[PDB]
Formats: structure tokens, C-alpha cells, sequence
């Protein structure tokens, strides 16, 4: 009947690359790119890291905060755009790595950068219906931007997991409701063959990102009968810093409300991990009774909205695992050569 | 493909025409003289690649195909025979200015994707002196 | 040779139009023009439309048939005129010449463009330049106009600060325009420190790629009294057109547009007017330098001293003792829909000379009752000039 | 709250290719293959058909049987191994193609041949929790087998859709319970780059497919406190006929119990669509009060078990859309040349 | 008089595929193709054959006809469009396979379908200059046409080899002179990455093929002070029978003069083997004192012309190895499925 | 009667990359590499340069030195391992760009790093036989080293062209003789599909490079009746400085004899351009009557050896075009990022 987050966990790799390092190679003005997107740097996975490892690190951190035995997890869902295998599931390797196996169901989720929040909704349903006791939903990605392209300044790796439960005394946050707005939109895609995606350019913004994010934000607030004044914090999808702020400002959110959710200027766009990671940072700082609005976005033309309320149990779990902001500041910078080496961007 | 094939001797070797009635040199070669019309007698004339920068610009955001060259110098070169041409200049963006003596160079101007035809032609380079 | 006048003008909004379908744009302009004109669709004897893109984005030729079909005006003749950025004015001029012949009494001259649909508009815009001898070598459209600007500075000592002053005026004027793409003001520092497209030009020296549509209704001066009141009829004195070399490198002088000098002179001759009598002017300022040069080539000042004219601010709407140029945002701030721009320029003169409610906030002072428009295709290979008057 | 199927639908393309036609090309004995795998022919998609289109045809048929307005569907999930796009979702196209948009959630699911049934569980949760009133789950795939390989004889096209509902009177079947057995198994996989998969061979058989299917069968029967005599019909995963029967026989199911579920001999392995298509054929024949057992399999190492009971409302819905067996017999045979042409197996 | 052919040889694989078999798959009228292209069937290499093996078979047959020890061969050139390696040379394998190694020079030649004859000219020079005693030139190819394309009806496998010498007692034919016409033309090409080529369509004909073939034919006849009446037989490049005949007829050659050279109707286009194979069939039939005109063509634009006279020693050698026409008629037909299998056109 | 070089030319792109820049990225000790390979830096082509442009620059500089009208050039041969097209010939573009078209023969030669010198031999034969007045032979390449591999430190871009004439008054150098040693050896190769080659490692050295280079050097000296004492300068193939010097020292050449030929330490391995470029630098410095030994090597199993004598006319022509050493020192260094950008090593 009542559904909520019992545990959450996050992971960010140590390597970074500044905008300046990429621009230098491609003959662009860093201050121009830096100003435009409000991106300063991004995270870079180690060559021995991928979405599966990133998901496992975050999953394990979520179990620490939950403080529950992983044998009780009855479903694991991993939302990614960069699952290591095209057929073998990531969720299964994560389940094995937490020792939730074998009494569980799992599935790998695809829906551009919305994949992560899609599974949160799936876990909500299964726990709420009583079919499972706890479900885990993960949003993780090791995004790769085309070398010449602008997506190269933002594309980044990161992950975040959420454990959903029904026990009142275990919840650190409570779902008040969810809403989704989905259409068929060819703003951005990647076809089975291709290694790098193709985009529609300016058609990605107003008609796609804003259309779905704002409709989903409006829809949840109509469903809950609320206003922008009712929410303490907010997190939107962050392809670029600009898009995030424009959306927040458009709905009437002040910097104090949206400041905690925006990580892209120093993390980059972690695609399916973006909002999950943002939400995790809000939860790291949030006080009891804080109302949160979280709206995700996925290129195919989808948005997931959440209405969350924080619980007094927050103070207890926050320090049980690494804070999102601590992972984000534990960092090593690299140049572009090492970066293309790490990413396997160079032909071998 | 076919369009490339027609203006090869021009792009490759800078072969224009000379009007004997006028004395004027034309490049690219013209079928009809703008001044004399049908009166103009045309003979093929081989231009030296030598010229001077008449004006120039630096392209900072070109089509996705010129990603490697960005930023590049595009210029209008006044050739020593008289004709002016538009072409890129192989030099540092800080080293270009109006009046710089340049010389034509045979370069890979374009390609029709991964599978299509490669298109060669002139690109100017500053003289050593 | 019947005298031609304009009874009406309809214009869509300009810029990133995602919601508006292509058919909605032409309808929206056409219906608005019909309302202002107060003619019924059946009263239109013929349509003349010019489109440079020609569904380069869409892939669609034979646009005229499509437009007439969807307008529901079959079997009226519809024709498409093309001349790059000047396709609009050329559609108008073709519409004027049919009325003048007497074959049609009421004709619609329209322009429409859709460039948002294609991911890279750069390739289509470059189509106006010589593909074999400019585009082929990597000469982008902004780089061609940047090369004009450079030679102009080299010859006449124009500074970047002077050139950037043209943009602040444009954006200031555009805030008074509801149909403008940009309704914000800017400073000289903002214009100069904007992202560079092609040296010396920055993003804030260039007009943007944009969608939109505009339609005029031309009618015989005698018949014009039937549909409209005399005070809301504006007369087309002359519609001139000239040509120049398609490639900039083939021009005798780069700093000038001869085709504008030729066309503007012919237009002044038929109107029996000097440039000192022009109250308001709409010029093709796709790259700001094109704004300076046309001011000189239309004879509002001598060659070279365009920079002084703007840095002082003579062309501003607040200024009294000089011609007011681009009171609407213009290509820079109002927006540049290639096919529709040529029409829009003239529809602004219509509003300004008839002191319409549309340009109340940007109303220029009309002493002599004359206005000129200059539409340019490409770098100047085609120029079409229209001179309008409140008096026949 | 009680959860159940309110509508189901299925689609199979018209083209077939007999084992004999493939064997002929590769120098194999067709009778040996046919006996071995228990396969006679497989369906082939038209060159203008893909996973999406199949999903749409099956989704649309499920809506006909449900008899409800698609605007009421609050989630669409498409499980496949062959989503036309690597990033843009199929489920969003299906949602648009039935007019459920825009007030819904959707997601594309990957888990080998179990994906389809994984979404059924997702829909079960969302209506059961009350978050939506109807959810759709689709399993569909356009299967490609490597030209020389044995998977060429079975890999096939098809799909089936299920609408899950909350209301009693609208349910044609009721979920008594579900169970899943999942571990990490490298029996079969495909890497992001590769067009054709790589397999374990003999390791996929006994250790992986049988282990997970059988454990998931005892898991649901332990959870429900039942035995193989309690079930009227059964459907298992059917990579080939051999595996399906050996599993059914192993658990003690008779031919009469498992015959409706087994379609592979004339359809081939439709991967994510396999169990859904089998279950749909069981529902086409089933009588009121029939208890069925459905267990799926996915190569990565998971399985989904279902305990379902058939309701009075079936007699009404069955004829509202094409029966699975009718689509299966509406066919046109092709040779191998046309087949490689259709499939884009040509360089 | 100084330079001449002392030995020649040829090879054609056994497998064929009729136009009818290809057209059937792609929904075309075979009679239309056959009439249009003037082609009935084409050669298909076995999966264990390639340009290297074909070249070796032909080289070995040329040695038999020459009746000389291969240790005397001082240069081996292989002209192909389908060398097995992009870097390791075919010519080196052929040299090893005929035991001409190690005292020789070699090189792999590329110039579309003109590569084979390019090397004949190279051998002519080296023998004539005295730098070597005997040189071998081979033109061979295992052409691949794009599955849907028309080049699929003609692109075929074959090769022929020529040994050039200086000894009047060993010459079976004598070079009177050679001429070449070359320009830069983008009629047809293939970029390093791509497996199948791209063509300009109708621009390949008049402005490329005819321009270069006829200019080269007129140039050699101008060089030799010769007319069409002076030549007993002729061989031109044969992308299809249509082009070959139009060229021959254009120059004023009768059927009796050009018939032996035209093999494409039953062999297909072997690219760099085409004219070499044609010339070899002319030599199989030719009598002492016969004058041959041979003009090759390569896309990118080139043509090589030859003026040859047949010698008393001709009939002595013809039977020493398999006749071109015998290799062409020892054949085994295949369907398209087997054909795509053999060619590795399967993904 | 006598064959010789009438004109020669060379081209090297401006961009360089130091060993230090590459090693830095891959975690290797630069000093270890530099000592081991005897290489400090290499040439990098501009993204608007390729083997065709490089060949054209060379060819044009050779014409300046020759001082002859290009209409007289009877064939153009381009030997490369990196021809822009897999089918359309480079040599035709080169012929068109020097205005030698249309009365000429051409061909694109493939034989690893020995294709350049292969064509010199071809021109030697044709000129000597009298078939052409002048022939041009080019060796050019824009080599590719695999990112992680050691070949990345050497593989570089460069070219040189040579025009061959019969006339003593025009010759700046005279061929005394040539010799070639060729076998079939799988030391290094690249299959048609692959973009980067594969090598046998240590099998490339002693059994392949030394075997062929030293046998060819020994062979020429036997043919011409010479000794290391008879030669004034020498140039060998230079995959790295280590191999070159070992070979020179092995035959008994002193530093003063081999120093001009060795360019790899600051140029890298320009593959088909390596010995042509080395020989051009020897000719830039050489005095009248100097005897040069030039031995090339190609991975497939090849070596071409030349015995050349410098003539009076040498000092006349050297300054007519850019000296090899001047092109080599007119340079601009780039980091690894820029380098991989330029070379299209980015995916
Ligand atoms: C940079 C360029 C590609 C514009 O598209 P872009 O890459 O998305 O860059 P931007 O949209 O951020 O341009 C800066 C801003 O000025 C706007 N703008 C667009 N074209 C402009 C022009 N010619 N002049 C001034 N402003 C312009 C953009 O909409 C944007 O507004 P926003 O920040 O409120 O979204 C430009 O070169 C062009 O299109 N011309
Ligand atoms: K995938
Ligand atoms: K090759
Ligand atoms: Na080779
Ligand atoms: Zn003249």
C-alpha cells in the first residue's frame, strides 16, 4: 500500500577530463563550450571498469545503506545505454555480485537515459503488489561521445542503485506518486550496427527534451495537486547544464531548490545514471520531511516523474556508504590521449 | 564524379584561357568572354600557381567533414596572371595576412564519404622566402 | 503598363518553429494577408511564390502545385521563382509584372521556408555560392561575407567596434517587433565576445537560420480602391532587378554590390526620386557588413563612410535627419527565412508608410512618403529593389 | 488484489523455410536434423517486417480481445533480442501505434528469450499495486541464425502480447503466482559489436536450460503447493522440440498436457516470443477453470514461472482476433536464396 | 621482331551459374538480361580457389607451352583486382609455385581490368632491354559483383599467363608494337575500406570505356600505319558482350575477326584475365602469320593496345596444355544458394 | 645502350611526432625505444595529404630536375602500400597532375616496402628496350602503425620520384646493373579486409630482412664484379636504424658510406619511399663519378639491388627542386592527440 526507498547507493570512477583538454585537440574555444553548456569536466571510467562494475559498486553501497540481507532482494533491474553484452544481462551479474541469486527475477532495461528510472517504477509495482519484498533498480552508464562531436564534452560514466521496500520502519524516503509521459520521437537514436549515435541537433531540445520533461512535471503536480512552492528540492535530466536550469527556471524553481540535483558541470552526462545520481546527492543532504520532485528524460521520447518525501531515518544511513559528492571529488585528471586510450576510441 | 571529371585540368594544373583580342587571362577557363562575347578568341593558358592573399577568413565552425582541419584559413588569392580564386591556405591562423605570397599545392580537397570518390585540387601554401 | 499597389500583408512568426507544419505556415501567412487585404480566396487570379531551399531539406520540388493544391485554389496558376535569399522579392516582382501586363488583377506574392527539419542547414545555404569554385574548396557562406568585411576594413579602415554597432541597433529595434526571432537587447562587448563563426565575424554578426512565411497581395491601382481605403493603399513605384558574378572572387570590387547600385539607380530613375527622399529602408543585413555596404550602394552615403554613419547612430528610429534602416529587427534580429525575407522587407515598408498598428512601437518618421527595399541573393549575384510610396 | 490477463494477441509472418531447403545448401541430411531437433520448418519475416511491426500486430490483436480503449494502457513493455534500434525504444513505437500515448510508461527489455515474460511480471506488479489500470507486455523477436550453424534451422520470427488487468469480470485468466530462478551463466551471449551470437554448445543444454527451467518449475509448484497432476496444460521454453519434451517428460507431463504449448516444430524458435506464443495457443484451446504452468528461459541464466487459471470470459475473446494456429498455417514457403535475401544475410 | 610470346597458358574454374539462377532470386527477367548484356552464364571459383591459385594454374600451363625451365624466368608480374593479400604479394607465391625463385624480380599490379596487360608491357621492356631473358605476366581475378547489382551477372573468375622471350626459335608470336592511352576518370572505383565497388552508371560507357578503347586502337594503328583490313583477329575488353561488339563493329571488324576474342557470354568478366583469356583463345585457333589486335581497358581510365603476329611455332605448343575453350566447357552448374556460399557472400 | 636517371624528386610532409610523445601515452620508456630502434621522430601527413598528393609533389620536383616536358613521359608507375583507392589507380592521378596524359602507360605497384624500386626496374626495361623515351617511377606511402604497437614509432609518410632516360647528356646518374632476390615469406602481411597489418615478430629480422637484403647485395656485387671498397655510398631498407646499420656493417660499409642513406632516425619508415628517399639524399650530396649501392626490401619476400654511378650533370640539377634534407628539416611537431586526430586513428 505504501512504497518507499529503503536504501540507495552510488558510484563514480576516479578519472576526469577537463573541457580544455578536449577543445585543445579539436580547435575550439574552451571558455565558449564551458560557458554554453556550463560543463567544466567529466568522469572517465578506468579501462577495467564498465557499466556492470559501476552498477555493482552502486548496488553494494545501496545494500550497506539498506542494512538488509541481499537474499531478500526479489528483483534486480539495470537500466543502461551501454550494457557490456548485447544479449547476456548485466542485472544477472549484479545479482550474483550482491548474493541475491537465485530466488529473484531480473531484466536489462533500455530507454536511452530514462532506463534507470523505468526500473524504479517496476520495483515500486512489484513491492506494492506484494509479489516481492525488496526490489533493486539501477541506473548506470559508460557513455561515449563521438570524438569530433559536442557530446564528447558531456558523455560520462556513473551509476546509482535504489532498493525499494514496504516496511514503514525501513524507509528513508516515501513515494507519494509517479507519472510518465511517452511519445514516439526521432530526436536521438543509435541503430544496432553503429558504435556512435546520430542526433537531430536543435530538434533534441525544445520539441523533445522540454516537451517531455515539462509535461511530466506538470502531470505529476496535477496528479498530486501540488505547486512548485510545495517542493523542497528538484532533479531533472541533465544532458547539458543549460537544459537543466532552463527547465527548472521555467517551472519556477530557485537555485536553492535545484542546486543539489545538478551534477553535470563536474560529472558530465551519465545518461541512465544522471537523475539517479542527482537524486542520491539530494538524499545525502536532505532533512526529514523534505519534498522532492524528480523528472527523468529518455531520447526515444519518454519521461518519468517522481514525488518523494524524506524520512527521519535519513540521518542514520547517509554515512553507511560513500556520499555522491565525495566520490565526485575523489578524482584524477587525464589528457585527451590517455582518455582515447582508456575509452578504446583508438582503432586497434 | 562527373562534375569532378570535367574541371580536373583546372583544379589539378591551373589551366585557364587567354583572350587574344583583350590579352586578358581567365581562370577558371570561360566558354564565353564577358567583354568581347563571340569576338574573343580563346587559347588554353597554363597559369603559374604563384599568387598573393587578397582577403581571408578563419573558419571556426565548419561542416562535420572538416573536423580535422578546424580552424582553417579560407582565402581569395589574386594570382600573378590576374584571376582570383577561392581556396584554403595551409598555414597557421596567426601567420596569415593580406598580401602574403602563396603557391598552389596539389591536395586532397574532399571525399564523397567512406565509399565515394576522392576529390583533389588546389590549396595554397606560403612561399619559403 | 498598369500601376501596381499593395492592398495587404500577412506574416508568420520567424525562427525555430517546431510546432508549425509547412502547410500551416503558408496558410497562416496567406490567411493573414487575405484578412488585411479583405479579398476572398476566389478573388486571387494567380499566386507567385519564390523558394530558394526548394525542399532541399524536404526533398520536394514542384512546391507551387503542392501549395495551390493544399490552399484549395486549384485551378488558379501558381508559379515558383528562385534566386537564393532573394527568392521573395523576385516572387513579388514577378507578381507586379503580371498585374502591370493586365493578365491578372489580383495576385498573391508569397515566400516560405523550412530549415529546422534538416540537421545541417549549412550545406543548403552554401548552395547559393558557386559550388564548383567556392563551396567545393570549403568556402562557407559566413566566410565569404567575412572575406568581404576583411577587404572593406583593409580599404576603408572599418573597425570591429564600428561593425558591431550595427547589431546592437538591430537587436534594440527587434524588441519592438512581435514577429521577430530575437526580442532581446545586446551590448557591444556581447557582440564582439560572442562565439566566432568566421574571422572577423562572430555569432552576433550573423543572421540565424529560421522558419517562417510572408505573403503580400498585389492589385491594380484602380481596382485597389474597391477592396481598400485610399489611405491604406501603398503604391509600388518601381521593381528593379540586376545581376552580378555569382562568385565573390570574380567581382571587380568586393566591397560593393554593383547589382544593388544598378538596381537602386534604375528604381530612383523611374520614381524620379533621389536617395535623400527615402524615409525608411529595409536592407539585406545577413552579415552586418552587408548592411553597411547596401547603405552606401543605395546612395545614403559615400563609399567608406558607412562606419561613421552607424557609430554615430544616424540610422536609428530616434534619429530624425536621416533615413531609418531596418526598423524591424531585420535579418539579424527579426530573422532570415530565405524565401520569405524578400516579401517581409516590403511588407515592413507597407506598414511603415501606411502608419499601421503593427509597427506602432517602431514607427519611423515619414517626411516624403517613400521607402526602398534591397533583397540580395547569395553574396550579391542577384539584387532586387522595390521602391514604395504612399502617393501614386 | 487479484491480477490477471484481460487480453492476449499474437502474430506470425507468412513466409516459411523447410529444414530440407537449408540442409540442401550446407550438405547435411535433413532427416537427421528433423529427427534431432524435432523441427520441420520455421517462419521468416518479410523484408518490410521487423520486431516492432510484429509487436504492433500482436499488440493490436490483444486490444481486440481485451475490448478496451488503448488510452487506458498505462505501461507498454517490449522484450526482444532484436530491437530495431540500439537506443530508440520499440515499446514507444508500439505505444504510438495503438494510441496509448502519451500518458504511459514504457521500456525495452533485454534478457535473451525470457525478456517477454519478464515484462508480464512487471505489468503484474504495476496493476496489482494500483499504479496503473492496464499494462501491456510483449515478447517478440526476428531471429537470425548464423548461416552455417544449426541455429539457422530454428531461429525464427513471431511475437505475442498480453494485457494485464485488475477487474474480475474482464479477466480471461488469473495469475495464482509467479516465481523466478536467476544466476550468472555464460551458456550463450552476443557482444555489442557482433551481429551473430556465440554459444556454449553442449554446455547450454543440461547445465543451463534444464537447470533453470526445472528449478523454476519446482519453485512455482513448491510456492503453490502443487503437483504435475494439478495442471491441465503446460508450456516451456522451446529452443528445439527435443529440449521442450525432455523437460515436460522429466517433470511428469503427458503429451496431452504439453502438446498445445509446443509450436517450434512448425514455427521455429521465436526467442522472446516462444513461450508467449505457446501460451497464446493454449489459451486459444483452453476451457474455463484450466490450470496451466508456463516456464520461460533466457540464455543469460534466468527463468520465469507462471501459475495461471482460465476464466469464463475466454469463450468470448478467442475469436475476436486471429488464432495463433491460424496465423501459423497461413503460410508461403521460400527457398534458401530468397531467405538470405529477405534476411539481409547477404553482404 | 625483337620481342615476342614464347609461351602462354590459361585457367578457368569449373563451377558456373546461369543468368536464370541469379535473376530468379532478384525478380528480374532473365531473357532481358541475357539479350541486354549478351551473357548466358559465368565462372565461379571453388571455395579453395583464389586469384593466387588461378594465377599458378595459368602460369604452370604457360611454362608447359614454353617448354623452358622456370629458373630462367627473371620477372613475375601478377595483375589483379582481387589479390588475396592487401600487402603480401601474389606474384611471390606464383614465383615460388613455379620454382622461378629466388633470382628474379616481381610485383603485384593494380589498374582495374588493365593490370594484366600492364605487366605484359613491363616484361616486353625487360626482355627487350636485355635486363632479363624471360619474363612472365599474369592477369587473373576472382571478381565479386554486389548481390543486387547487374555486375553480379558478369563478375567472374579466370586468368591467363604469358611468357615473353627473345629467341626466334621459341617465339610463337611477335610484338610489332604497343600503345597506351591513359587519363584520370572517376567512372568506377573501390575505396580501401569497401568490399564492393561503386560505379557511375552510364558514365562508364561512352566517356570511359569507348573513349579509351577506341583511342588506343586508333593510336596503335596510327603507330603501325595499319587499318582494320590488315588484322586477322581482334580482342577487346569485354565487361559485357554488348560493349565488346559495339567497339569491334565501330572500328570495322567483322564477326569472323572478333568471335574468338569474345568469351564473356559463357565465362563472364574476369576483369584482369578478360583480354588475356581472349587472346589465349585466339592463339589456340590462330594460324602462322595471323595478325592480332588486342586492346585492354581499366577503370580509373587506361587502355593497352597490342599488335601481334603469329609464328610457325604456334601449333607445336597449343596442345602442350589445356585449351582455353576446353577449360571453359569442362563445367559444373550451381544454384544461387551454393554460389553465395562459395563466394563468402554470406554474412 | 645506357640507361640512367635524368631527374629525381622528393617530398616529406611538415608534421612530426617525437617518440617521447607516443611512449608517454603507452607507458613506455622513450630512451629505451630511441636507443633500440634508432629513431627519434617521424613524419606525419596533413589530413589533406595522402599517397597521391605526396607522389604528385615528388613527381613534380623530379620534372623540375629533369627539365623535360612531361608530355614525353611514356609510363608512370606508383609503388605504394597505401594507395587511396583499392581499385582506381594513383598513377593515373599523378599522370594527370603532371600533364603526362594521355599518351602513356601506368600501373600501381604493390610489394610491401619494395614496390617503389620495382617500378624503377620497369622504367629501366622500357627505356632500354626503346619502348618509351622517359618513364617515371614513384615510391610513396602514408604508412599506418597500430596504436599500441612498436610500428607506431616508425611508420611514416614520404615519397620520391625518379625519371629514367637513355640520353647520356641528360643523365645525372647511370645504371651499371640491377639484381633481385625474391621468395615467398610470411614475415609480414595484411589481409584485404584489415586496416592494420600483422607481423611475425622476430621472424621478420634475420630470416627475412637480412636474408633478402644481404643476398641481393651479395648478388649484385657478384654480377657487377665489385666489393664494398668499390662503392662510395650505400642505401639499404630502413625499417629502423638498427637493421640498416647491422646490414651495412655486415657487408663492410663504414659510417661515411652509409650515413647519407639513413634517414629513418628523423623521418621514420616511409615504406615504399624509404630507399627512394635515401637515394635522393645521397644524390643531393654526391659528386661526379660516385658509385652507389642501393638495396630495397619488401615484406612479402623481396629485394631490389642497384649499382649506380653519378655523372657530371649532378650539380646542375640538385638546386632545381627542394633537397630531401631541407624538406626533412622544415617541420612542425605535434602531440599524440593531434596525431591520432590527423591520421584518422579516432573511431
Ligand atoms: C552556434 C550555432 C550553431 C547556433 O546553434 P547552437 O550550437 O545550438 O548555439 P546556441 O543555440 O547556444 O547559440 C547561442 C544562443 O543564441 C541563439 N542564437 C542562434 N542563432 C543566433 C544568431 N545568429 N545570433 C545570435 N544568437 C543566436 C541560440 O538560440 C542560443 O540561445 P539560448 O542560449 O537561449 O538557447 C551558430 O553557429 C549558428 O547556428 N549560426
Ligand atoms: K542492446
Ligand atoms: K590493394
Ligand atoms: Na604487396
Ligand atoms: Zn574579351
Amino acid at each position: 500500500k505504501d512504497i518507499g526507498i529503503v536504501g540507495y547507493g552510488s558510484y563514480i570512477p576516479k578519472y576526469r577530463i577537463k573541457v580544455e583538454e578536449i577543445a585543445k585537440v579539436w580547435g575550439k574555444d574552451p571558455e565558449a563550450i564551458k560557458k554554453g553548456l556550463v560543463v567544466n569536466e567529466k568522469s572517465v571510467p578506468s579501462p577495467d571498469e564498465d557499466t556492470a562494475t559501476i552498477a555493482v559498486e552502486a548496488a553494494r553501497n545501496a545494500v550497506k545503506r539498506a542494512g538488509i540481507n541481499a537474499e531478500k532482494i526479489g528483483a534486480v533491474y539495470v537500466g543502461s545505454e551501454s550494457h557490456p553484452y548485447a544479449v547476456k544481462p548485466t542485472s544477472a551479474t549484479v545479482a550474483e555480485a550482491i548474493g541475491a541469486t537465485p530466488d529473484l527475477t531480473a531484466a536489462d532495461l533500455e530507454f536511452a537515459c530514462k532506463a534507470g528510472t523505468a526500473g524504479i517504477q517496476m520495483c515500486m509495482g512489484l513491492v506494492g503488489s506484494g509479489l516481492i519484498e525488496y526490489g533493486m533498480a539501477i541506473g548506470a552508464d559508460t557513455a561515449q561521445g563521438a570524438p569530433g562531436d559536442a557530446l564528447e564534452y558531456t558523455a560520462s560514466a556513473g551509476g546509482a542503485a535504489y532498493i525499494i521496500g514496504n516496511k514503514k520502519d525501513e524507509m528513508i524516503a516515501v513515494f507519494n506518486g509517479t507519472y510518465s509521459y511517452t511519445t514516439d520521437t526521432p530526436d536521438f537514436w543509435r541503430r544496432e550496427g553503429q558504435s556512435y549515435p546520430k542526433h537531430g541537433g536543435r530538434f533534441t531540445g525544445e520539441p523533445a527534451y522540454f516537451k517531455h520533461v515539462l509535461n511530466a512535471a506538470k502531470g505529476i503536480m496535477e496528479k498530486m495537486g501540488t505547486t512548485v512552492k510545495d517542493y523542497d528540492y528538484c532533479v531533472f535530466h541533465q544532458p547539458n547544464g543549460k537544459f537543466y536550469i532552463k527547465a527548472a527556471k521555467s517551472l519556477g524553481f530557485t537555485n536553492e531548490q535545484y542546486k543539489y540535483g545538478l551534477l553535470t558541470p563536474y560529472l558530465g552526462n551519465t545518461y541512465s545514471g544522471a537523475v539517479p545520481l542527482g537524486l542520491s546527492n539530494i538524499l545525502d543532504h536532505a532533512e526529514e520531511g523534505a519534498r522532492i520532485l524528480a523528472v527523468s528524460y529518455g531520447s526515444g521520447a519518454g519521461s518519468d516523474a517522481f514525488d518523494i518525501t524524506v524520512t527521519e531515518r535519513i540521518k542514520e544511513v547517509v554515512d553507511k556508504a560513500p556520499k555522491t559528492l565525495d566520490l565526485l571529488n575523489r578524482k584524477k585528471y587525464i589528457d585527451y590521449a590517455v582518455y582515447v586510450k582508456y575509452r578504446g576510441k583508438i582503432k586497434i | 564524379v562527373v562534375r569532378s571529371w570535367r574541371h580536373m585540368k583546372e583544379r589539378y594544373n591551373l589551366i585557364g584561357t587567354r583572350c587574344k583580342t583583350c590579352g586578358k587571362v581567365y581562370f577558371p577557363s570561360r566558354t564565353v568572354c564577358p567583354d568581347c562575347r563571340r569576338k574573343g578568341e580563346l587559347e588554353e593558358f597554363q597559369l603559374s600557381g604563384k599568387g598573393k592573399i587578397y582577403t581571408y577568413s578563419i573558419v571556426y565552425a565548419p561542416p562535420k567533414e572538416f573536423n580535422k582541419l578546424t580552424p582553417y584559413v579560407i582565402a581569395i588569392v589574386e594570382l600573378e596572371e590576374g584571376p582570383k580564386v577561392t581556396a584554403q591556405v595551409d598555414c597557421d591562423i596567426n601567420k596569415i595576412s593580406i598580401g602574403i605570397p602563396v603557391e598552389a599545392a596539389f591536395r586532397r580537397i574532399k571525399e564523397d564519404g567512406k565509399d565515394g570518390i576522392i576529390s583533389y585540387g588546389y590549396k595554397f601554401v606560403p612561399i619559403t622566402e | 503598363m498598369r500601376d501596381v499597389a499593395i492592398i495587404g500583408y500577412g506574416q508568420t512568426k520567424f525562427g525555430e518553429l517546431w510546432e508549425d507544419s509547412f502547410r500551416d505556415l503558408i496558410v497562416e501567412a496567406g490567411v493573414k494577408a487575405i484578412k488585411d487585404a479583405n479579398v476572398d480566396g476566389g478573388d486571387i487570379d494567380a499566386m507567385y511564390i519564390g523558394n530558394m531551399s526548394g525542399g532541399l531539406f524536404v526533398g520536394q520540388e514542384h512546391i507551387a502545385s503542392l501549395i495551390a493544391d493544399h490552399a484549395g485554389l486549384n485551378p488558379v496558376p501558381c508559379t515558383r521563382v528562385e534566386a537564393a535569399c532573394a527568392s521573395g522579392s523576385l516572387a513579388l516582382r514577378s507578381a507586379v509584372l503580371s498585374v502591370a501586363s493586365g493578365h491578372h488583377d489580383v495576385v498573391l506574392a508569397g515566400g516560405v521556408e523550412k530549415m529546422t527539419d534538416v540537421e545541417d542547414a549549412t550545406a543548403a545555404i552554401a548552395s547559393a555560392s558557386d559550388q564548383e569554385w567556392e563551396a567545393f574548396f570549403g568556402a562557407t557562406f559566413p566566410s565569404l561575407y567575412a572575406m568581404m568585411a576583411r577587404r572593406y576594413m583593409y580599404q576603408y579602415g572599418l573597425t570591429i567596434e564600428e561593425l558591431s554597432m550595427w547589431s546592437v541597433i538591430a537587436h534594440e529595434n527587434a524588441t519592438k517587433n512581435k514577429y521577430a526571432q530575437f526580442g532581446f537587447k545586446t551590448t557591444l562587448e556581447q557582440v564582439m565576445n560572442a562565439s566566432p563563426v568566421a574571422d572577423p565575424l562572430t555569432l552576433m554578426h550573423c543572421s540565424p537560420v529560421s522558419d517562417g512565411a510572408s505573403a503580400l497581395i498585389v492589385c491594380d491601382a484602380d481596382k485597389a480602391e474597391e477592396f481598400a481605403p485610399k489611405d491604406e493603399i501603398i503604391y509600388i513605384k518601381a521593381s528593379t532587378q540586376a545581376s552580378d558574378t555569382i562568385a565573390l572572387h570574380d567581382r571587380e570590387d568586393m566591397t560593393t554590390l554593383n547589382a544593388a547600385k544598378v538596381a537602386s539607380e534604375k528604381a530612383y530613375k523611374l520614381a524620379k526620386i533621389a536617395p535623400e527622399k527615402i524615409d525608411v529602408a529595409e536592407v539585406h543585413d545577413c552579415f552586418a557588413i552587408n548592411g553597411l555596404i547596401l547603405v552606401e550602394d543605395l546612395g545614403f552615403c559615400k563609399k567608406g563612410d558607412a562606419g561613421k554613419v552607424i557609430d554615430e547612430g544616424k540610422i536609428r528610429i530616434d534619429y530624425d535627419d536621416f533615413v531609418t534602416v531596418n526598423p524591424s529587427g531585420g535579418l539579424k534580429a527579426a530573422g532570415h527565412a530565405l524565401g520569405a525575407t524578400g516579401i517581409r522587407q516590403v511588407g515592413e515598408l507597407y506598414w511603415q508608410l501606411k502608419q499601421d498598428k503593427e509597427c506602432k512601437d517602431r514607427q519611423a518618421t515619414i517626411k516624403n512618403g517613400y521607402g526602398i527595399a534591397a533583397n540580395v541573393g547569395g553574396t550579391g549575384g542577384t539584387v532586387c529593389v522595390h521602391l514604395l510610396s504612399d502617393k501614386r
